């Protein structure tokens, strides 16, 4: 019973707004065409499902800064994914478009929450592979960030990846030049792009040459500590990049606001 | 100009 459990509303992006009829819970209803699925996986029930369902179930456990898969259905030519929908919400890309470069205090709270969410993915054996502002939702009342769209993700592994379908302008130079990368250091590079995006108002690189060029020009006033963290995340050599622990111990990352403080100071 | 980037 698919159309009997949810009242489907309007398009959000093929993702529809919906409300769970059981308890009027706001949901997002994501449709995925079978004929367009890159990587397939298998759940415990032996069922062959898109990798996105596998990854979403692995990170679904408990509370997190990750979108929760509440349910899914299979149809003749598609899978349908029932995701939680924060309300009110705005994705981080629209938020930065509207606000310009974020005050460092707000960028620190946001970036910290993205770090916690990505650590959560890695703890659960999941590599997102498409961290970017478009894939981050802001719950505007709670001040909490939610990572979305695992459509490009993989099982986390320590060996080299030679496939990639994420966003190119967030991908690291070793992917650009040699079409290979390791998961964690590639993630860290995309987090550097993301952090620059928050404090400068847009991503630093648009072309391959800039990506592999390893030069970071700051178009906005940014503190030396924040510039240092960004430049560290965007080290050309992957082994030169900080671990997640080194990012969160960085001096710029200290004294983060709580989510609710973040909402009250910056979002209400 | 700031723009989105598909995957
Ligand atoms: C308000 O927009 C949304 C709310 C909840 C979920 C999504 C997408 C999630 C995903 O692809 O995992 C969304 O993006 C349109």
């Amino acid at each position: 019973p698919l159309e009997s459990q949810y009242q489907v509303g309007p398009l959000l992006g093929s993702v529809y707004s919906g409300i769970r009829v059981s308890d009027n819970l706001p949901v997002a209803i994501k449709h995925v065409e079978k004929d367009r699925i890159s990587d397939w996986g298998e759940l415990p029930n032996g069922t062959r499902v898109p990798m996105e369902v596998v990854l979403l179930k692995k990170v679904s456990s408990g509370f997190s800064g990750v979108i929760r898969l509440l349910d899914w259905f299979e149809r003749p030519d598609s899978f349908v994914l029932i995701l939680e929908r924060p309300e009110p919400v705005q994705d981080l890309f629209d938020f930065i478009t509207e606000r310009g470069a974020l005050q460092e205090e707000l960028a620190r709270s946001f970036f910290w929450q993205v770090l916690e969410a990505v650590r959560h993915c890695h703890n659960c054996g999941v590599l997102h592979r498409d961290i970017k502002d478009e894939n981050i939702l802001i719950d505007l009342n709670r001040g909490e960030l939610k990572l979305i769209d695992f459509g490009s993700g993989a099982l986390l592994k320590d060996t080299v990846y030679t496939d990639f379908d994420g966003t190119r302008v967030y991908s690291p130079p070793e992917w650009i030049r040699y079409h290979r990368y390791h998961g964690r250091s590639a993630a860290v590079w995309s987090l550097g792009i993301l952090l620059y995006d928050m404090v400068c108002g847009d991503i630093p690189f648009e072309h391959d040459e800039e990506i592999i060029g390893g030069q970071v020009f700051f178009r906005q006033r940014v503190s030396s500590e924040c510039q240092h963290l960004i430049r560290w995340c965007l080290a050309l050599r992957p082994s030169d990049r900080p671990t997640f622990e080194e990012i969160q111990n960085h001096p710029w990352m200290q004294d983060v606001l709580l989510p609710q403080e973040t909402a009250e100071i910056h979002l209400h | 100009k700031r723009r989105r980037h598909p995957s």
